[PDB]
């Protein structure tokens, strides 16, 4: 057995369904409390009336004394005898202690951190971990609110992104008897402002495997070794826990092109850019690790990223059409108070160049506007001077109709 | 070509000292 | 600058003093704002009188201070000011000059940079990313704003843009007259006859005016100031030359 | 560096020729055989929308009484070099009062060909099967853009070229008949398509010594296709 | 035509702190070492008494008529954004200075040129009759 | 003009329709997760992770040696020699961190078996020598060799006849029968280069050859010899090739020798140039004196015009092979090796999808075959047809990059 | 780039060439025109007035060319005069062949043509 | 790339500036055009008048001869161009023989001209795409559509202009296999086609018709919106 599942998902429940000022919810928030300071009393009870006590079978003291009390830790390198083995302090001074009992002599490997004593400097145990607190950091453990419900109307990249990292999950039958192996890479690229980090947040949200999420410009390190082995670290971090999966943000920040060129930090960009590139496809095993990976431009990515084998599926998330922008409409204004005169036919129709964070403005606009004279019901104006007088930086091409 | 670049850097080994041994042997 | 004045005021303190207010409505609170114009025309003034008037705790990441020497360490400056306005709950990020950074995104190889655009996108990430923040605001100031990356304009990250015109008429005398407080002006000087000599005055240079014609009561040894010194001072400081060679001109039609 | 016809290579290469000649691989398939009998050629028709009028397409077109031309390639310059294949034979007959052999032919239409570079523009970018009956019989020929002669028995051209010629290698024989032949065509003709094959696919053509005329074959095809 | 003897003539008389830097001096090969150098040297005469600050040749670092396309460029533009930030930005120093020195200034980015930054521009033209009896009789 | 919301206004505002349920509301959510952060906090963790044994194997040796142990023995840390005096008692030695000292030996060794050029014990006080140590096994090193054999056989690999036959010549050959070569009077080669477009095939012959090997096989990961300290490095290199030297028949592979280096420039100043030092280290190394004998050394990259030109030196590296992409009889025949392991309608020809991927790699026919699985499985159905790859290839292949998709072959008919 | 001579198409842009010539008049002279019952009339604005021009020209912006039609211009001076000298041989033409005025509109497309012909063939620019 | 010539081969034999060209034409508005038993019709849309010059030097339909039309796509000088070439040679070709030009002749004429302008350097090739139709054999009618490549084709109904695919799509499911008949019907056939005006006006369509007897017939705007009221009267028949 593994590290196991790790979920991390908070996720205590979400019924608010009447999402209104009713009953239904006053009493349903009121069974969730109960719950809580339930299991919290509990909780007191098992910590308070705690009577047995003796833990030191008259020895246990005794190895404590034994061994130091500022025990420190270093890197085992060789084994030469039995009870002679040699190890190392962090300044490279080997020294050629020796080993005591009390220490199962069985988990004990070359490169494996363990606990030694100050002033004769002899192996006492065995760290179990050791991780860096750049890599723990990285893992999320509370879910983001978002869910499927939020999304405006994109059913092809849906269900194709079903298909790629849910689907194998739940229902792993089909794949075995037709004998395939599911895609483990998926790109999310197009304009900026679209929508490729809501599915992220929406995936996170309901899924049962470990999380793990970058951001692009952080995999860099000074000191000329770091970047590459924080990479090592996060892949082996990832595949000795559960099913988990990679979320790698704004990629142009680390791949491009691999040229070559004079200065030695770009080289060592491009070194650590090449290792990611081994870790994700290389020699013999890659593991029960998904990757997604999301930019918003394409091209200037070294071939070598994207080709298959590496990463199988593309995304493109293009501009919305006049069918989605009803449905925006509908979702960014369900909890606003409105009234009968608006109709968004108008301010779908009319203009034909927008995306979804702007129409999100548009709505909180409109609303502010409102609010400007004293008022909580919004009208048709108010949108309307909400469109017109801002939201909207300029272009200009194809002057004066060449074409007619 | 101008140039406009940047650099890594390695650390600073030299940090050991020495200390006073504190060996019983009879 | 009324108008401008007001709706900075709307966007930076309503929604830090009355969140119910934003949970009554129905909407989500803005959090970018940005300030363009031709130079000297008074973006830096909003930000001064803000940190006066603040009530909060006013941050400076001004110029090209986010440029570091060695690799990497230019971005993880981003994140420690970021989590380190998050310690003191409410804050103002004031930008400045901000197309040092974030241009515009350039292609790879020999040319062009990498640093500046790590540094860009590790911000950019940090205000509209994975991780929604809150009570936390930005202001940001520049002039050719055409040329800045089209990642950072979106309603995302930036939601009012804000342009600051040269004054006109009216401001040109209002001004003037804050600008000639402590003076000690004769009598029968006609400031609205001074303020209609300035045709597309930058602004800045109002103060070049008064001050000028401070200098020239100073010379003399004298402390009035007459109309006369006011004219001179306007003649001094609008200053152009032109194509003296009269056959550039002459070849367009 | 090959952004010049008019250059050679370190190796001794032309390379711009070579281009067209790869240029014919995205055209569409078409089989000939020649035969004691007489000539049979075949092709596919690639139809795009159903709304297209199935005859403002063709890839078979009748120069003479006697002569017949298979077309793979770009479109446009097919007709640069059939006007002038037409124009010659009625120059030489009018000169001669008699019909000139094939090989005549295709010598007038290759010596046009290669002018590209010749004259004091690019080369045609073309394939072409020529098949007629002269006085030595049935004859038949295969012309490329180099502008080289060559007289083949049985011929496939565009893509899928060396798809077909595998299977044709092996199934034909001199001691052939007219019949046979346009079945065996037909089948592999059928096994190298994409679309189920039907009569709205397809468009024959024959010549015979005796039969000149009739270089066509026109909705009988169905009983030609569903004894296969 | 004589005007580093001015700069000489003020610094002899001064009671203030004085710096003089060559323009060039700015230049530098690795990343961001220009505009530190630049924030240094105010922090420095901010830190001390009343100072003055004399830079001596500015035609490098004077223009923009254009935006920065290729590498490089922007590392220019971005030494005279920080000079300009660091000499009336936010944070207001008192009793400073700057002395400036160039040939011809037709070619000068505005930015510099509004009041508030560079008050007085002053001219150092050819000599005429006048002005050459007085050197020749005072060199004499 | 517009105007500012007052006090009043700002308390009326919420005052009109509150509801009879709004704080009520929200207090609940308030102390909902304040007690989350409490319960939270109550919880810690637990370790038992020190590795302590059983009881009954501390016995009670705890008292009897574990204490007698502590007090008897010394660090005595480890160094080597460099330049032993002979007939002379004065050693020198050098701690590779400190500097060097000149030392002798303690009273029970023999002056004898004190080789010079070896790992040696030494007191911390007088730095005497005491005892001798075999040479360093370095400890990634040991876990660098694969010693494992990846079940990928010479029959999955379609399309490659030549350059499999080149790469047998080169190492299976002179490891098997070693007598054409002496017989007709040739040497065999020791170094081989692959180059291609990336997907063309080669880390996959490199998995292949490490299945017949018959030999020891290491993996090196190219990104593991930089390091932090300065000269580390090439130590690693010289251990690895004298701990190669050690056993007989071992073969060594090398991945993107372009992230350890392909160029030397001047400048560089600080951090750059140690990795110089590390890529001069393995040339010389490399060649030179001693024929190093039946150990080859295998070099794959992506991006070979940027190597540095002292690596195909003859002698160093001797050939080089091109993969290339599958023509046609390639595209069939790797149709027919991924699509021999799934549901497939029985009667389907291969060589039509030959002909509709014209320039591909193994990796694009292998994804195709995927794909066409995975639209079998949209619709319920249990075993794939034509359709699905006919569309899985417009899915594929073309689709990425299309131009004028609708005026299509308008002009190519 | 596609910025070199007229005859190259850009992959989704139009012709550039073009693109300038049409930017470049902005910042030429001012002039207007408009129709009237019984007449029209047409204001030119004069650049660059200096005292020592001898200013003997009957008229510098517009220039009556056949017998009943005045045209402005803006732009480069040089085009300018062999734009009008060939307007006015190409109206008189017409009145050799027709002994009969011009109808105020087809040397307007004669003279359209002669200007679109010039995008048309290599080594030679649009005029401004 | 390995473009911006226009006598090069690319390695996988594109002649890429004619394919650059093939795109300019999808910039200029729409414009089908069907033909029927007795009338041929064709229809443009997209007019969008800026309501402040006069709209009778903005024709984008003209007749080559008496008894045969043309529409056009793309950019408009070539358009210009093109139109005068052609009447000069279809006169000429009545001229030398005394029959009338057929429907076919002039559009094959059109497409050696529009082909000899590619093969030599110093000449841009030209932008535009025609519908040609008539009737002039002997009372059949017939249309054509020609390429900037310089190839020609024959249809029974075809759109061209920015967006010409979903007219497309519409077509080819809402043509009937039956024969058309009564002229009004096809004129509504026309009308509901260009229905998926991109903003519907109502008021921005124009058609031509021609009866295999008369010259040129133009509509006017009274009956075009008789037209829209029976559109709207057979569709309020959903139930
Ligand atoms: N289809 C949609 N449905 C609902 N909200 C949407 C939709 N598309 C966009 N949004 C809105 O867009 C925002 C999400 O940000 P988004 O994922 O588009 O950023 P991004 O593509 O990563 O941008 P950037 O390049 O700035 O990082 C939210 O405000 C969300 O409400
Ligand atoms: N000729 C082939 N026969 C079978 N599979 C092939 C062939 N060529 C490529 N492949 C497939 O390519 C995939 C990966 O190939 P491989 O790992 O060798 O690529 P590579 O050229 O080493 O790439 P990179 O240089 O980016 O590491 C495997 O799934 C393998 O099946
Ligand atoms: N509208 C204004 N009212 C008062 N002072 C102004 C105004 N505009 C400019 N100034 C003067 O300009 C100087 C600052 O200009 P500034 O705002 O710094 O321009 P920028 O910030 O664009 O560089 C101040 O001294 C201020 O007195
Ligand atoms: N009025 C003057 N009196 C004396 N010397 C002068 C005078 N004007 C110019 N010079 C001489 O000319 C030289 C110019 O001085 P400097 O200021 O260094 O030149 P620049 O003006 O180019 O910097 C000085 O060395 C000085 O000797
Ligand atoms: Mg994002
Ligand atoms: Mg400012
Ligand atoms: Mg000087
Ligand atoms: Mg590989």
């Amino acid at each position: 057995k593994k590290k196991t599942k790790g979920p991390d998902a908070a996720s205590k429940l979400p019924l608010v369904t009447p999402h209104t000022q009713c009953r239904l919810k006053l009493l349903k928030l009121e069974r969730i409390k109960d719950y809580l300071l339930m299991e919290e009393e509990f909780i007191r009870n098992q910590e308070q009336m705690k009577p047995l006590e003796e833990k030191q079978e008259e020895e246990r003291s005794k190895v404590d004394d034994l061994r130091g009390t500022p025990m420190s830790v270093g890197t085992l390198e060789e084994i030469i005898d039995d009870n002679h083995a040699i190890v190392s302090t962090s300044v490279g001074s080997e020294h050629y202690v020796s080993i005591l009992s009390f220490v199962d002599k069985d988990l004990l490997e070359p490169g494996c951190s363990v606990l030694l004593n100050h002033k004769v400097h002899a192996v006492i145990g065995v760290l179990m971990d050791d991780t860096d607190p750049l890599v723990t950091v990285m893992k999320v453990e509370k879910a983001p609110q978002e869910t499927y419900a939020d999304i405006g109307g994109l059913d092809n990249q849906i269900q194709e992104i079903k298909e790629s990292v849910e689907l194998p999950l739940t229902h792993p039958e089909y794949y075995e008897e037709m004998g395939i192996k599911p895609p483990k890479g998926v790109i999310l690229y197009g304009p900026p402002g679209t929508g490729k980090t809501l599915l992220a947040k929406a995936v996170a949200n309901q899924t049962s495997a470990t999380f793990l999420r970058v951001v692009g410009s952080e995999l860099i390190q000074k000191y000329l070794g770091d970047g590459p082995k924080l990479v090592r670290e996060l892949f082996r971090v990832a595949e000795e826990h559960a099913p988990s999966i990679v979320f790698i943000d704004e990629i142009d920040a680390i791949g491009t092109k691999r040229y070559d060129s004079n200065s030695g930090g770009e080289r060592e960009i491009q070194r650590t850019m090449l290792e990611l590139l081994n870790q994700l496809d290389g020699f013999d095993s890659r593991g029960d690790v998904k990757v997604i990976m999301a930019t918003n431009r394409i091209e200037t990515l070294d071939p070598a990223l994207i080709r298959p084998g590496r990463i199988d599926r593309k995304i493109e998330f293009p501009l919305p059409d006049e069918k989605t922008k009803k449905r925006i409409f509908q979702i960014h204004t369900s909890r606003m108070t409105l009234a009968d005169d608006v109709t968004l036919d108008d301010l779908i129709m009319a203009k034909d160049d927008l995306s979804g964070a702007d129409i999100k403005a548009i709505c909180t606009e409109a609303g502010l506007m409102a609010l400007r004279e004293r008022r909580m019901k919004v009208t048709n104006e108010d949108f309307k001077k909400s469109k017109e007088n801002v939201l909207y930086k300029k272009q200009e091409g194809t002057p004066e109709g060449l074409y007619l | 070509q101008p140039s406009g670049n940047t650099s890594s850097s390695a650390l600073m080994q030299g940090q050991r000292a020495p200390q006073k041994p504190s060996q019983n042997l009879v | 600058l009324d108008k401008q004045i007001k709706e900075i005021k709307e966007v930076i303190e309503l929604p830090v003093k009355h969140p119910e207010l934003f949970e009554a409505l129905g909407i989500a609170q803005p959090k970018g704002v940005l300030l363009y114009g031709p130079p000297g025309t008074g973006k830096t003034l909003l930000a001064r009188a803000v940190a006066h008037h603040t009530d909060c705790t006013f941050i400076r990441v001004s110029g090209s201070e986010l440029v570091q020497k060695f690799i990497g360490e230019g971005a993880r400056m981003v994140r420690e000011l970021f989590v380190m306005a998050r310690e003191h709950a409410p804050s103002i990020i004031f930008m400045d000059e901000i197309d040092s950074i974030g241009s515009s995104r350039l292609e790879g190889g020999s040319g062009g940079d990498s640093e500046v655009q790590r540094t860009m996108l590790e911000l950019l990430n940090q205000l509209d990313g994975f991780e929604a923040t809150k009570n936390i605001k930005v202001i940001m100031a520049t002039n050719r704003i055409d040329i800045l990356d089209s990642a950072l304009l979106r309603p995302g990250r930036i939601d009012r843009k804000i342009e600051f015109p040269p004054p006109n008429e009216e401001a040109r005398l209002d001004i003037l007259k804050i600008h000639s407080r402590k003076m000690n002006l004769t009598r029968g000087i006609n400031l609205r006859k001074i303020a209609e000599l300035m045709p597309g005055a930058s602004g800045a240079e109002v103060k070049g005016v008064c001050t000028e014609a401070g200098m020239y009561a100073l010379r003399e040894r004298r402390v009035h100031v007459t109309q006369e010194d006011f004219e001179m001072a306007v003649a001094k400081v609008m200053q152009k030359d032109s194509e003296k060679n009269m056959s550039i001109k002459k070849l367009w039609k | 560096y090959d952004r010049g016809v008019n250059t050679f290579s370190p190796e001794g290469r032309l390379f711009q020729v070579e281009y067209a000649i790869e240029a014919i691989k995205l055209g569409s398939t078409a089989i000939g055989i020649q035969t004691s009998e007489g000539v049979c050629l075949a092709v596919e028709k690639r139809i795009t929308s159903p709304l297209m009028e199935p005859s403002s397409i063709e890839k078979i077109v009748e120069i003479d009484a006697h002569i017949g031309c298979a077309m793979s390639g770009l479109i446009a310059d097919a007709k640069t070099l059939i006007d002038k294949a037409r124009v010659e034979t009625q120059n030489h007959w009018f000169t001669y009062n008699e019909t000139m052999t094939v090989e005549s032919v295709t010598q007038a239409v290759s010596n046009l060909a290669l002018q590209f570079g010749e004259e004091d523009s690019r080369p045609f970018g073309v394939a072409l099967l020529f098949g007629g009956v002269d006085e030595k019989g049935p004859q038949l020929f295969h012309m490329d853009p180099s502008g080289t002669f060559v007289q083949c028995d049985a011929r496939a051209i565009g893509s899928a070229s060396e798809g077909a010629q595998s299977s044709l290698q092996e199934v034909y024989h001199k001691s052939m008949t007219l019949k046979e032949a346009i079945k065996s065509s037909l089948i592999i003709l059928k096994q190298v398509m994409e679309e189920k094959l039907n009569a709205t696919n397809i468009e024959l053509a024959t010549v015979q010594p005796g039969q000149n005329f009739h270089m066509f074959t026109k909705e009988e095809l169905e009983e030609v296709i569903k004894d296969i | 035509c004589g005007k580093t003897m001015l700069a000489k003539a003020v610094a002899h008389h001064t009671t203030a702190a004085f710096i003089r830097v060559v323009g060039s001096e700015f230049v530098q090969k690795y990343l961001g070492e220009g505009p530190r150098m630049v924030r240094d040297v105010f922090r420095l005469a901010k830190e001390n008494a009343p100072a003055i600050i004399f830079i001596d040749e500015i035609d490098a670092i004077a223009t923009k008529r254009f935006d920065a396309q290729t590498g490089a460029d922007r590392e220019v533009q971005r030494i005279l954004l920080e000079l300009l930030n660091q000499m009336d930005g936010f944070d207001q120093n008192v009793n400073v200075k700057v002395i400036m020195a160039t040939n011809r200034a037709d070619t000068l980015d505005p930015a510099l040129l509004r009041p508030g930054r560079l008050d007085r521009k002053i001219e150092f033209p050819l000599p005429d009759r006048r002005q050459k009896r007085l050197i020749f009789s005072t060199i004499t | 003009p517009i105007r500012a919301l007052d006090e009043g206004d700002i308390a009326l505002l919420k005052t009109y329709g509150q509801s009879t349920y709004s704080r009520q509301i929200k207090q609940v959510e308030d102390d909902i997760q304040q007690l989350l952060k409490k319960i939270n906090e109550l919880t810690g963790i637990k370790e038992s992770d020190t590795g302590l044994a059983p009881p009954a194997l501390w016995d009670l040796a705890a008292d009897k040696q574990t204490l007698q142990s502590e007090q008897p023995l010394q660090v005595a840390r480890c160094t080597k020699i460099i330049n032993a005096d002979s007939e002379d008692p004065k050693y020198i030695i050098n701690v590779k961190q400190f500097a060097k000292f000149v030392v002798d030996l303690s009273d029970q060794v023999a002056p004898t078996d004190i080789e010079e050029g070896m790992r040696v014990g030494v007191d911390r006080n007088k730095y005497q020598i005491h005892i001798p140590l075999p040479p360093k096994i370095d400890p990634t090193v040991t876990m660098m060799q694969v010693e494992e054999k990846p079940d990928v056989t010479y029959s999955d690999v379609g399309g490659c006849k030549e350059q499999i036959e080149k790469l047998r010549e080169v190492v299976e050959t002179p490891l098997l029968h070693p007598e054409r070569f002496v017989n007709l009077g040739i040497e065999p080669p020791k170094g081989v280069l692959l180059f291609g477009p990336p997907g063309t095939g080669k880390t996959l012959c490199a998995r292949a050859v490490a299945n017949r090997t018959d030999a020891c096989f290491i993996r090196v990961i190219g990104s593991e010899l930089v390091q932090k300290y300065v000269g580390e490095g090439a130590r690693m290199v010289r251990e690895l090739f004298e701990m190669a030297r050690t056993k007989k028949a071992c073969l060594i592979f090398f991945d993107e020798i372009d992230a350890i280096g392909g160029a030397r420039f001047d400048d560089g100043a600080g951090g750059d140039n140690e990795v110089q030092r590390t890529m001069l280290e393995l040339i010389n190394q490399l060649d030179g004196f001693d024929p190093r004998g039946n150990i080859k050394v295998l070099m794959a990259t992506n991006r070979p015009d940027t190597l540095d030109p002292a690596l195909m030196r003859p002698g160093r590296l001797d050939r080089k092979i091109e993969f290339s992409l599958p023509d046609l009889e390639g595209r069939t025949h790797i149709f027919k090796i991924h699509a021999r392991s799934m549901s497939v309608e029985r009667d389907i020809r291969f060589e039509l999808l030959a002909r509709l991927c014209p320039n591909s790699t193994g990796a694009e026919i292998r994804s195709v075959c995927t794909e066409a699985g995975m639209f079998a499985i949209r619709a319920r159905r249990k075993i794939a047809t034509e359709k699905d790859f006919l569309e899985a290839v417009n899915k594929v292949i073309k689709s990425y990059a299309k131009f004028s998709a609708t005026p299509r072959y308008m002009t190519y008919n | 780039r596609y910025d070199s001579r007229t005859t190259i198409f850009s992959p989704e842009g139009r012709l550039y060439q073009v693109e300038y010539a049409m930017e470049a008049i902005g910042h030429a002279g001012t002039c207007l025109g408009i129709l009237a019952n019984d007449g029209v009339l047409l204001a030119a604005e004069r650049r660059n007035i200096h005292k020592l021009l001898d200013e003997v020209f009957f008229s510098e912006k517009i220039y009556k060319l056949n017998e009943d039609m005045a045209c402005s211009v803006a732009g480069i001076t040089s085009d300018a005069n062999v734009l009008t000298n060939e307007l006015r041989l190409i109206a008189q033409r017409y009145l050799l062949q027709y002994q009969e005025p011009i109808p105020c509109e087809q040397l307007v497309t004669a003279l359209c043509d002669i200007k679109q012909a010039y995008t048309q063939f290599g080594g030679k620019r649009p005029f401004g | 790339s390995y473009d911006r010539a226009i006598t090069v081969f690319s390695p996988d034999g594109h002649l890429f500036q004619v394919e650059y060209a093939q795109e300019a034409v999808k910039k200029g508005s729409t414009a089908v055009g069907v033909r029927g038993r007795d009338i041929v019709v064709l229809g443009v849309e997209k007019k969008s008048v800026a309501k402040l010059q006069d709209e009778r030097t903005v024709r984008k339909i003209c007749a080559l001869d008496d008894n045969v039309c043309m529409a056009f796509a793309g950019l408009t000088a070539d358009a210009r161009i093109v139109i005068n070439r052609a009447r000069v040679e279809c006169q000429s070709h009545r001229l030398t023989v005394e029959d009338p030009v057929t429907v076919e002749y002039i559009t094959r004429y059109i497409a050696s001209l529009k082909q000899r302008y590619t093969q030599s350097n110093g000449r841009r090739p030209f932008g535009i795409s025609a519908l040609i139709v008539g009737f002039d054999f002997d009372g059949t009618p017939r249309l054509y559509q020609t390429d900037p490549s310089g190839t020609y084709h024959a249809w029974k109904a075809n759109a061209i202009g920015r967006g010409a695919k979903s007219v497309r799509e519409f077509l080819e499911k809402n043509y009937t296999d039956e024969a058309i008949e009564t002229d009004d019907l096809t004129i509504k056939l026309v009308i509901k086609a260009l229905l998926e005006v991109v903003q519907s006006g109502g008021k921005n369509i124009e058609l031509a018709v021609m009866r295999r007897d008369q010259s040129l017939k133009i509509l006017n705007p009274e009956e075009i919106e008789k037209y829209v009221a029976e559109i709207e009267k057979e569709k309020e028949e959903n139930e």
